[PDB]
């Protein structure tokens, strides 16, 4: 079972710059017709993934110059030579040479932009929801860059792990940043025996900690 | 699909003239990803040569891209057109070797 | 306009059959190979076979030549994927190709005992930043599910700009997710902001307002 090995996991790159992707198969992908197919494609942020090069180094359609693929039995290489954008997503080789055809693991390709500062906001528990013994705090922190951040969550000022669940969102294809959202859920009861309940961010783009909170009084 | 039809061995592509440099560089630059051997069903299924050869380039040229694409490739019409002219030519050669062993 | 139209989601126990289909257009069926992909969560993509759309025949990778048929219906242009017997190995979303240009949206298949849940969807509702930039961001929170998938939108799809839906967590054995859509002040209370979800599994499609 050939293995294609796929380098790096992530790349990071400034608009107008060119984006290496190499990838190694464990045996030589020369079909026995005396032709190599090694496919790359790419999977944009919610798409079904497109491919862009079949046959080493042949463009489908539409696909510009900047994008090349070389290289011949085990070790190939997807080159653009000038990044923007549009390039954003999951870039992966499929090699059909040989049975079973096998993809690589992947290469997330980012594009740097300026940096931004999450937009914080914290929602109480809706009413809907306190009627059935169950409370949630949602908070959301949009539309930030660089990815690296840390939610902290404080009820009555003390710090609180348990409950909390996060999910993050891949790069955004338009403005490039990235999104988070915290739930800290806890029991009705719990809820109403503590009053304010806080979020905080911890990114970049501030010395402090960005805050958001509400009291449970409305006050 | 390809039930009674057998596979012709290998036989040399068909040197076919284009003129105009650029399509006769293209079929040089690119016959590798063309076929080299046919598919047909016994002569003697066939009134004549005609019947043999649509015959044989349909079904030559339809197995091709199938089981290619599956490995990952791109048929354009320039790639069909130049396939077709050749299969064909194949084809006839492959009637007359099925004519000569009768 | 070359499209790959598959099925929708799957939720089937231990030991049952289920056949996902994908429904072509945009070119000539039969002058294309067809792959099947398959993808365990979180895990990457692995090749099931191929379908000769000319010829019907399947082939199969070593690890589905036992439970797995592949078949056509070439008048209809549509391509099918049998899974018998069932195991909890299964549980993935599927896909079938064009050869290696094309994928159809993918279709998830989830394997369990595990009885059916809808979701419950609470409206969250602004009691901060007012207008200290003239934007309001509103949310939606999707708990207590399963299995996945499920679908969200605002206002139908009408509204999908400045929106965030994100991956859904498992909370122990139910999935949780959540959607925020930032607007102008302005245009908040004043035009209604609803959220539309829907939940395959359990036949659930529920709307919910978000009012202040």
């Amino acid at each position: 079972d050939v293995v294609m090995s796929q380098t790096p996991l992530t790349l990071s790159v400034t608009i107008g710059q060119p984006a290496s992707i190499s990838c190694k198969s464990s045996q030589s992908l020369l079909d026995s017709d005396g032709k190599t197919y090694l496919n790359w494609l790419l999977q944009r942020p919610g798409q079904s993934p497109k491919r862009l090069i079949y046959l080493v180094s042949r463009l489908d359609s539409g696909v510009p110059d900047r994008f090349t693929g070389s290289g011949s039995g085990t070790d190939f290489t997807l080159k653009i030579s000038r990044v923007e954008a549009e390039d954003l997503g999951i870039y992966f080789c499929w090699q059909g040479s040989h049975f079973p055809q096998t993809f690589g693991g992947g290469t997330k390709l980012e594009i740097k932009r300026a940096d931004a500062a999450p937009t914080v906001s914290i929602f109480p528990p809706s009413s809907e929801q306190l009627t059935s013994g169950g409370a949630s705090v949602v908070c959301f922190l949009n539309n930030f860059y660089p990815k690296d951040i840390n939610v902290k969550w404080k009820i009555d000022g003390s710090e609180r792990q348990n409950g909390v669940l996060n999910s993050w969102t891949d790069q955004d294809s338009k403005d490039s940043t990235y999104s988070m959202s915290s739930t800290l859920t806890l029991t009705k009861d719990e809820y109403e025996r503590h009053n304010s309940y806080t979020c905080e961010a911890t990114h970049k783009t501030s010395t402090s900690p960005i805050v958001k909170s509400f009291n449970r009084n409305e006050c | 699909g390809l039930g009674g039809y057998m596979l012709g061995s290998v036989m040399s592509r068909p040197l076919i003239h284009f003129g105009n440099d650029y399509e006769d560089r293209y079929y040089r630059e690119n016959m590798y990803r063309y076929p080299n051997q046919v598919y047909y069903r016994p002569v003697d299924q066939y009134s004549n040569q005609n019947n043999f050869v649509h015959d044989c380039v349909n079904i030559t040229v339809k197995q091709h891209t199938v089981t290619t694409t599956t490995k990952g490739e791109n048929f354009t019409e320039t790639d069909i057109k130049i396939m077709e002219r050749v299969v064909e030519q194949m084809c006839i050669t492959q009637y007359q070797r099925e004519s000569q062993a009768y | 306009q070359i499209q790959l139209v598959q099925s929708g989601p799957e939720l089937k126990k231990p030991g049952e059959t289920v056949k996902i289909s994908c429904k072509a257009s945009g070119y000539t069926f039969t002058n294309y190979g067809m792959n099947l992909v398959k993808q365990a969560p979180g895990k990457g993509f692995e090749w099931m076979g191929w379908i000769n759309t000319f010829t019907g025949e399947p082939t199969y990778a070593d690890d589905f030549k036992g439970r797995f048929v592949f078949s056509l219906d070439t008048s209809a242009s549509t391509a099918y994927l049998q899974i018998n017997n069932l195991k909890n190995e299964d549980t993935a979303t599927y896909f079938f190709t064009r050869g290696t240009d094309y994928w159809g949206q993918g279709t998830t298949l989830t394997v369990s005992s595990a009885k059916t849940t809808a979701p419950s969807v609470y409206p969250l509702a602004p009691v901060c930043g007012d207008t200290t930039g003239s934007s309001v961001t509103l949310g939606c929170l999707v708990k207590g599910y399963f299995p996945e998938p499920v679908t969200l939108t605002w206002n139908s799809g009408s509204l999908s700009s400045g929106v965030h839906t994100f991956p859904a967590v498992l909370q122990s054995d139910l999935y949780t997710l959540s959607s925020s859509v930032t607007v102008t002040s302005s245009t908040w209370p004043s035009q209604s902001i609803t959220c539309n979800v829907a939940h395959p599994a359990s036949s659930t499609k529920v709307d919910k307002k978000i009012e202040p």
